[PDB]
RNA sequence: AACUAAUCCUAGCCCUAGCCCUACACAAAUAUAAUUAUACUAUUAUAUAAAUCAAAACAUUUAUCCACUAAAAGUAUUGGAGAAAGAAAUUCGUAAGGAGCUAUAGAACUAGUACCGCAAGGGAAAGAUGAAAGACUAAUUAAAAGUAAGAACAAGCAAAGAUUAAACCUUGUACCUUUUGCAUAAUGAACUAACUAGAAAACUUCUAACUAAAAGAAUUACAGCUAGAAACCCCGAAACCAAACGAGCUACCUAAAAACAAUUUUAUGAAUCAACUCGUCUAUGUGGCAAAAUAGUGAGAAGAUUUUUAGGUAGAGGUGAAAAGCCU
RNA sequence: UCUCCAGGCAUACGCGUAUAACAACUCGGAUAACCAUUGUUAGUUAAUCAGAAUAGGCAAUAAUCACACUAUAAAUCA
């Protein structure tokens, strides 16, 4: 005679059964059944100062939309790192060791920000 | 849903759910599915009526249901009927267009009012134009009004809105650098920490 | 009108991050008024307003997703964010 | 009982198209051929019964034969149970002996 | 599911010439879905049949079954579509021509019982039909006389004849 | 014992919109309206975007008003132009009997109760009020020779809607019946002579568009129309219990 | 002169043919009491399929169940030499459609949903306007049973011969199955609609082709041989075996707990008697309030006591202060 | 306001919006009024109530008002 449909959560059940709804969690049970809450586990929103912004919710119509590219890997290299190589290559101070001259990064570890895998929320 | 007749009210309005109630199971209608690249009748294009009431008078396309393969024209193929019927009062009669399929009608010769059939064709520049069978001419795609009924030239700009040249502007900065990394430098926040091995698994 | 993607694509980052909770008080307050219309039964004015905010705040969504995946791809390759 | 209030629509049949019209031919492929190839193989139909017929056991069993490998598990297992009921009926059952 | 006594409203006769009787007026009404016996509504109906609608409004609204009230509204919509809608020239001057209960969909529900036992109930509803007609009650049907009853007896007897034979 | 039963099923029977209003107000909705995407079509508009007062005495004039009408076509000289931009044919002078033939042609439908004719005549501000009021009812109308010759009193565009107004005497003959043939209103054969102003329009842009019967003008010193045959009674005010007649 | 109703056509489905696959679904969560962001106690199918059934029982045994077509051939062999089973050697082969279904049909399917069971699991029903509903949802039909319109009028299987006349007069022991070939028996049926049960070619007969030969390879022949047509039902047990699923009811046990007033004895499986546990008797009820109750009356009530919570024992078994009692 | 009856308020296990107001009067309550029904909107606010670090060493002496009093069935991390 249980409903076998509905989803199990922690109103149901006996007093003993709990569960979370979802919410992440901020802090630490230690001995002795005593929460210590981590400030560093809070996540703190970083809010910019909107002073002399010009952009709003809406846009203008007559304004025209352009094309839509989706950016793509080659076309960001193209932009940023192949002049910097072209004109070294005309110069001829490039070498196969010093590519983190251009910016590359030859392991993620040490990034406050890691790539991959990803070490930071939206 | 396999089961969902498309008529002439917009979708979603009122008129669309009460036709349309989930348990319908009404006779699917059968239509001549026709390619996007076929279908030649566009809102604002002059045709001719084939047969029908009104045949061989010319209206004005005003909504196109490709769905039902649908073309309506003003002002024509037109019966009665009552609107704002109240308790109190009759109401208004009014004449009210009926939908006629493709087949019903033909696109008009833009220089002489004629019912020239058309092909689809490239152009110069590679822009796709519909060119008459005969008498082969361009027939422009004929401006109209959007649904939404918003005028761009006339919009004024207001509150909240953005202007045009504001909107053109460009200030991204191709750059190997995260939004996450970019905001901290801008905003000024420093962060020597460093997170400690996680066993991904 | 709504963002569109490419328009997005032309603003930095800076303008992305600001522009981002400049629409989220846009939505708050939409969802604040249309709630309220239904505790008053009266029909929301302009209720298309909410629709434009939510499809602009998608775009620069995608706008920024494209360009962190575009980064990987670049510095490591991996086609995804988390390890699988 | 109870019947339609309205006929129902006509059915026409065009008995000249292209089917119907050159049915049957080649029926003497054989005899007029030089007997290349034996008219039973112009049917077309399941691989089991081409060119071959027999009772409703014989033809569960040939059924088997050719594509007994190739079935499906819950096909294959009513085919058996078919077979066997047929075995008793056939050979257990009957007004004659 | 039959709505006919609905369409009968609508019926148009051709004009009459200088010298033709004046046709009565026949008015149609009734209710459908009535959350009531068809059975019990009979009874209801059964009384006001060959009466007037003054003579019929008076009886049902000193009755205490519910259907009385259920009538009277039908019996009141009639009085009224007739005079606007219908060209009756004087209210009091209609009568109850046919009056009938007929059944209607009803629904299929379980009635418990004693012993993990249970029967089939259904919730009945009926309709009722009303046609009024302008014009005094017909008078009522008068009782033989014993002349008429010894008259039919020598008729009857007049006309046999030889049976069996040329 | 056995045991097995079946569900009371919801079962909405609301498949048209007058079982969806019920359903509706009963459940409780908000039907918020909407802007219609594609715009009605309208090809005539109620009322006369300026009415001419009928002059006192036009009875009496047993020419005439038509120099009266010179003296206002001034007033209505403007509307006129209007006409020939977008027409080019009209004519004051011919249109009394182009008008005299659709009044003429409009009310003989009536007779055999033609809907589709009349829509082409008459507009359709003109047609629901001739039609809703003789529906299951038998009209015999005929023309009787027409007393005087019709005049063009006075014409008025707007917008782009152009109305004509005709000053129309005719004698007819009208006997309306009911559903079981009895006679109600008129008379069955008796020449009557009745003096009316018809608004006759057409629409100046649409190509097909033609001159239609719109509506009548009536003046104030109309005699009354002919007494319906029936006796009515103008009911009562119905008080409750708690109130009192005055 | 109509209520209840009936009419309807496409939703999908079925069997083949072709074809291995490369449909593995943002982000987030889930093996914890799944769908709960992080450490604790870590994680792993199965020894031979049985039986029914057939042998008119049953005990050896019993096709399929459990490796290319046709031929050799139902031959050699095997077998309580019974029912039955059954080769090989060796020859031969280049292989998209519907005399299907159309809403009680075709799949169970609008859905593995509602509903039912603690679980394994079982399992539905139904829809119908038109080109347009931004044309006030059409039509269509003395048409089923059932009613109404319109209760009845000495007398009788309800009718038949009749008759001027509906009834009076005359004649007449419902139907099926079943018993003996008899019923006033005995079974079965309230009525309507739809659905609901004879199927195979060894021998024979009939009809043709060729004919000491017939057959499109292997077969038969002292008029035969080849082809055609022509045949043998339905529903229903108590049971038996395999593998899952059940001890939230109940029997028993483990662990952690709780309840017991007043009175008299004494120092207790003692006494009076509530809460509480039980269920001797009578009465009512009997499709009941109840698939075991109610009203009274009774037995125990500091004990081998009652009750609560979680866990354990599972069918070739478990449990049993043994009633062959219990195990939803 | 009157007449009369005499298991009530919390907790646990369980149930899962049946809570509350408004609006409807088709369905459910075995009939009505009214809603327990239908639709819409709301709702239950906790550092105290309730639920969810490591390695060693070592415990003879019940409870019952625990004193007296005895007994036997031998009886709760620090
Ligand atoms: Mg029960
Ligand atoms: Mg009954
Ligand atoms: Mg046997
Ligand atoms: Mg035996
Ligand atoms: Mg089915
Ligand atoms: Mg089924
Ligand atoms: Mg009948
Ligand atoms: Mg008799
Ligand atoms: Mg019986
Ligand atoms: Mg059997
Ligand atoms: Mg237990
Ligand atoms: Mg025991
Ligand atoms: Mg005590
Ligand atoms: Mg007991
Ligand atoms: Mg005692
Ligand atoms: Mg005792
Ligand atoms: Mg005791
Ligand atoms: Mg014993
Ligand atoms: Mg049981
Ligand atoms: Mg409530
Ligand atoms: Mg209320
Ligand atoms: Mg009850
Ligand atoms: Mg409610
Ligand atoms: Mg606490």
């Amino acid at each position: 005679g249980a409903d076998r449909m509905s989803k199990w959560t922690s109103k149901r059940g006996p007093r003993t059964f709990t569960k979370s709804r979802g919410a992440k969690k901020t802090g630490i049970y230690t001995s002795d059944r005593k929460f210590v809450q981590i400030k560093e586990m809070v996540p703190e929103f970083v809010v910019p100062d909107l002073t002399g912004f010009k952009l709003k919710p809406y846009v203008n119509y007559r304004a025209p939309a352009g094309i839509d590219t989706p950016l793509t890997a080659k076309a960001l290299f193209q932009e940023t790192v192949a002049p910097a190589i072209e004109k070294d290559f005309k110069e001829g101070t490039f070498d196969a060791n010093n590519l983190e001259k251009y910016g590359f990064e030859p392991t993620q570890e040490g990034k406050l920000f890691q790539l991959y895998p990803k070490n930071f929320p939206r | 849903s396999p089961f969902y007749r498309y008529g002439m009210s917009r979708p979603g309005s009122i008129a669309d759910k009460r036709k349309n109630p989930p348990w319908s199971r009404r006779r699917p209608v059968v239509v001549e599915p026709i390619s996007d690249e076929d279908w030649h009748l566009f809102c604002g294009d002059m045709v001719e009526i084939l047969e029908g009431k009104d045949a061989g008078k010319q209206g004005k396309v005003v909504q196109v249901v490709r769905q039902r393969n649908w073309v309506v024209l003003e002002g024509l193929n037109t019966h009665y009927r009552y609107i704002g019927r109240t308790k109190d009062h009759r109401g208004t009669m009014i004449a009210s267009e009926a939908p006629l399929l493709h087949h019903q009608v033909k696109l008009v010769d833009p220089v002489d009012r004629k019912p020239t059939e058309i092909q689809w064709r490239f152009t110069e520049a590679g822009e796709r134009v519909r060119v008459s069978t005969r008498s082969g001419r361009i027939i422009p795609k004929p401006e109209f009004p959007r649904a939404d009924g918003i005028v761009p030239e006339t919009w004024t700009d207001g509150p909240k809105d953005t202007s045009v040249e504001d909107a053109l502007e460009r200030t991204y900065v191709p750059r190997l650098k995260t939004l996450e990394e970019d905001v901290m430098e801008a905003m000024g926040i420093q962060e020597t920490r460093r997170f400690k091995k996680v066993y991904w698994y | 009108a709504s963002w569109t993607c490419q328009q997005l694509r032309n603003k930095s980052n800076e303008d992305l991050h600001k522009l981002w909770y400049v629409l989220l008080k846009e939505r708050n307050m939409l969802l604040t008024l249309e709630q309220e219309a239904k505790r008053q039964r009266l029909p929301m004015p302009s209720p298309e307003r909410l629709e434009k905010v939510v499809d602009s705040m998608d775009n620069v969504d995608k706008v920024v997703q494209e360009r962190e995946d575009a980064l990987r791809l670049l510095q490591t390759g991996q086609e995804k964010p988390r390890p699988g | 009982a109870f019947v339609r209030l309205t006929l129902p629509p006509p059915k026409v049949v065009d008995r000249w198209n292209e089917k119907r019209a050159l049915f049957g031919v080649y029926d003497n492929i054989g005899i007029l051929g030089n007997f290349e190839k034996h008219p039973k193989e112009l049917i077309k139909g399941p691989v089991w019964l081409r060119g071959w017929r027999g009772n409703e056991l014989q033809r569960c069993v040939r059924k088997k034969k050719f594509v007994g490998n190739r079935m499906f598990i819950e096909d294959l297992h009513n085919l058996n149970k078919r077979i066997s009921y047929l075995y008793k009926h056939f050979n257990r059952h009957g007004k004659y002996r | 599911i039959s709505r006919k006594w609905e369409k009968k409203n609508k019926i148009v006769y051709p004009p009459q010439l200088p010298g033709e009787p004046r046709r009565p007026a026949e008015i149609y009404h009734c209710r459908r879905q009535i959350k009531y016996s068809k059975d019990k509504m009979w009874y209801l109906a059964k009384m006001i049949r060959g009466m007037s609608i003054d003579q019929a409004l008076a009886q049902l609204e000193f009755n205490d079954k519910k259907g009385a009230q259920i009538i009277k509204e039908v019996l009141l919509e009639a009085q009224d579509m007739a005079v606007r809608d219908h060209n009756v020239e004087f209210r009091s001057n209609l009568h109850i021509a046919e009056s009938t209960s007929g059944r209607g969909q009803c629904l299929k529900r379980i009635r418990y019982h004693g012993r993990g036992r249970f029967g089939i109930m259904e919730k009945v509803y009926c309709h009722y039909f009303v046609k009024l007609v302008e014009g005094p009650p017909p008078p009522p049907e008068v009782p033989k006389t014993a002349v008429d009853h010894a008259k039919d007896y020598i008729q009857q007897l007049r006309s046999r004849t030889i049976i069996h034979t040329l | 014992t056995k045991s097995r039963f079946r569900p009371p099923t919801p079962e909405p029977k609301y498949k048209t919109e007058k079982e969806f209003l019920e359903y509706a107000r009963k459940a409780g909705l908000v039907i918020p309206q909407e802007r219609l995407e594609r715009p009605i079509h309208l090809a005539c508009t109620a009322g006369i975007f300026d009415p001419y007062v009928p002059p006192e005495g036009d009875a009496r004039m047993s020419l005439t008003q038509r120099t009266e009408r010179l003296r206002k076509n001034a007033a209505s000289q403007l509307a006129i132009r209007k006409i020939r931009e977008f027409d080019a044919n009209f004519k004051t002078k011919d249109f009394p009997e182009k008008a005299k033939d659709i009044f003429i042609e409009a009310h003989l439908c009536l007779n055999n109760s033609d809907h589709d004719r009349l829509h082409t005549l008459v507009t359709e501000h003109c047609f629901p009020d001739m039609v809703w009021d003789l529906k299951y009812k038998t009209v015999r109308w005929g023309f009787v020779e027409s007393l005087e010759p019709a005049q063009v009193v006075h014409v008025r565009c707007s917008g782009m809607y152009g109305q004509v107004t005709v000053r129309l005497h005719t004698r007819q003959t009208l006997a309306i019946y009911d559903r079981f043939g009895r006679l109600m209103y008129g008379q069955e054969d008796v020449p009557k002579d009745v003096l009316e102003y018809v608004v006759f329009e057409r629409h100046l842009m649409n190509p097909y568009g033609s001159w239609r019967m719109h509506a009548k003008i009536v003046p104030a010193w109309a005699p009354p129309k002919q007494p319906i045959l029936k006796t009515l009674m103008i009911p009562g005010p119905q008080l409750k219990p708690w109130e009192e007649y005055e």
